[PDB]
């Protein structure tokens, strides 16, 4: 079932673009904000741009980009919060999160940690 | 408890001299008053505040009382209990009033407002590292609009504070936690924040300035490489670069920004999207260049942005065989007229004779159109009827073609000179 991840730090839904830019936009029928959550070992997931056919990512420097293939930078850890929010952490910088700011850009890795309200997605249908 | 009783035992703590402390009885009667009604509380928003001094004991009674009073529907009870709340920020206590009073910005009632702010002021005055401890924690977690009310708080009232409470320490503080906030400030929040800090008096000196400049320069994101296709990547360069152009001096310097406009920014000028009405987008970002060139330091690859430079201007500066863009002009030959003395080489090598002589050329082919443009605009021109629209424009197209004057004749002499200084027409005497 494809979903939406409605962030709560102001509202965007996670937009993946072809070219590979990752941001957040408030129109709830954007093409580029309908994602594909695959789930690989128990507790991580992939997040892959249906009309983009990119898979969310996060670089050395905690930037977020979307690559046309599977890389070891696409895998991250789903955990739970409140309520019905998910977070969602690198798995292989296990200290950075994906967020979006206020701005609606991604937030840098390096800059994110628990307890944010920049880190934390909601799952929406359609 | 009716207004009876509560007149009575006031007396009785009035009265007491310096027997206060034993009639906490009375005081317990006036703290019941918030259970009354309308003319019992607003007794009690001034009964409890004006004893609260005698009876420690009960603080976290008497403070609860008057929080009650606070959110009472009736706002006229309210502002009567707000303007009182500084007498409750005694020692433990201010940290909490700090939080109320920051939630309290909220209100929509002009009269309920101004108290919330005086009450602000007030233990500011008191004890300022514990009020903006309750202001700042609510501008990092709190609701958005206790964050708007908040920051808005800062950047309107803090002038009016005596400069004896805004010590070294408190400027210090809110430096620390407005770095904290600038990891995730929305395009006017950061505004905000840099009225907020540059009004500071540690950070209007020289080392000052500068520490500021870095802030803009990390909230500019520099090390991202541009995009000249996004709308909003341009338009957040240019509003987060405005903000550093007031801090630049002679030893502020803007190198880290006319880097990158020259490096990144030039050489895709072309592909520049502007998604607002009547908004120049090039030249906006070509009049953001010229005012940074005057503080530009030893740059990293000078030779090369000094080349994109170049090349920029030649392409607005014709041979000679069309319209003449004065205002692109001002902008790009005021920047190479600033930048070039770092590198007179440019011109007057050997190697770059062909590039002095095709050069000369261009600036004495547009100086003909541009001289007759000069007195064109005179002839038009001779204290009222110079502040009509469609004058100004004429005054301004003056200053521009004046300034574009006076540099071509100066990269004219035989060894080319860069020593002349013009004022940018869009900018006051």
């Amino acid at each position: 079932d494809p979903k939406r991840l409605y962030c709560k730090n102001g509202g965007f839904f996670l937009r993946i673009h072809p070219d590979g830019r990752v941001d957040g936009v408030r129109e709830k029928s954007d093409p580029h904000i309908k994602l594909q959550l695959q789930a690989e070992e128990r507790g991580v997931v992939s997040i892959k741009g249906v009309s983009a056919n990119r898979y969310l990512a996060m670089k050395e420097d905690g930037r977020l980009l979307a690559s046309k293939s599977v890389t070891d930078e696409c895998f991250f850890f789903e955990r739970l919060e409140s309520n019905n929010y998910n977070t969602y952490r690198s798995r292989k910088y296990t200290s950075w999160y994906v967020a979006l700011k206020r701005t609606g850009q991604y937030k840098l890795g390096s800059k994110t940690g628990p307890g944010q309200k920049a880190i934390l997605f909601l799952p929406m249908s359609a | 408890p009716t207004v009876e009783e509560l007149y009575r035992n006031y007396g009785i703590l009035a009265d007491a001299t310096e027997q206060v402390g034993q009639h906490k009885d009375a005081y317990q009667v006036i703290l019941d008053g918030v259970k009354g009604g309308t003319k019992e509380k607003r007794l009690a928003a001034q009964f409890i505040p004006k004893f609260f001094k005698h009876f420690p004991e009960l603080a976290d009674s008497a403070i609860n009382a008057q929080l009650d009073l606070c959110e009472d529907e009736d706002v006229s009870i309210r502002r009567q209990a707000i303007k009182e709340l500084p007498q409750f920020a005694t020692g433990e206590n201010l940290p909490r009033v700090a939080d109320i009073l920051t939630q309290l910005l909220q209100t929509d009632d002009s009269a309920e407002f101004n108290l919330v702010n005086n009450a602000l002021l007030s233990i500011f005055k008191m004890d300022a590292k514990g009020t903006l401890g309750g202001l700042f924690s609510q501008i990092l977690q709190g609701e958005d609009i206790v964050r708007e009310r908040a920051i808005k708080f800062l950047s309107t009232k803090l002038k009016t504070l005596p400069d004896e409470v805004l010590t070294k320490e408190v400027e210090e503080l809110i430096l620390t936690e407005s770095k904290k906030v600038l990891e995730d400030v929305t395009g006017e929040e950061f505004v905000l924040f840099m009225k907020i800090l540059s009004g500071l008096k540690s950070l209007q000196t020289v080392s000052g300035r500068q520490q500021l400049v870095e802030l803009v320069a990390e909230q500019a994101d520099l090390e991202q490489t541009f995009n000249p296709s996004d709308p909003d990547c341009v338009d957040r360069l240019l509003q987060c670069t405005r903000q550093a152009v007031p801090l630049f001096s002679k030893n502020v310097h803007s190198t880290r920004f006319v880097t990158y406009f020259c490096e990144q920014v030039l050489p895709n000028l072309g592909t520049l999207t502007t998604p607002v009405e009547g908004l120049d987008i090039q030249l906006e970002v070509l009049k953001l260049l010229a005012e940074m060139s005057s503080f530009c330091g030893d740059m990293e690859k000078l030779e090369t942005n000094l080349r994109k430079l170049f090349d920029k201007l030649l392409e607005y500066m014709p041979l000679p065989p069309p319209k003449l863009q004065f205002s692109y002009v001002e902008c790009l030959l005021y920047s190479f007229h600033q930048l070039g003395r770092k590198l007179p080489d440019f011109l007057t090598a050997k190697l770059n004779a062909e590039k002095l002589k095709d050069f000369k050329i261009r600036l004495q082919y547009f100086a003909r159109g541009l001289q007759v443009y000069i007195r064109q605009l005179r002839l038009a021109l001779q204290g009222e009827a110079l502040k009509t629209e469609e004058n100004k424009i004429k005054v301004v197209a003056l200053k521009i073609t004046n300034n574009i004057n006076v540099l071509i004749k100066d990269l004219f002499h035989i060894p080319p000179s860069y020593k002349s200084t013009v004022t940018l027409s869009w900018k006051p005497v």
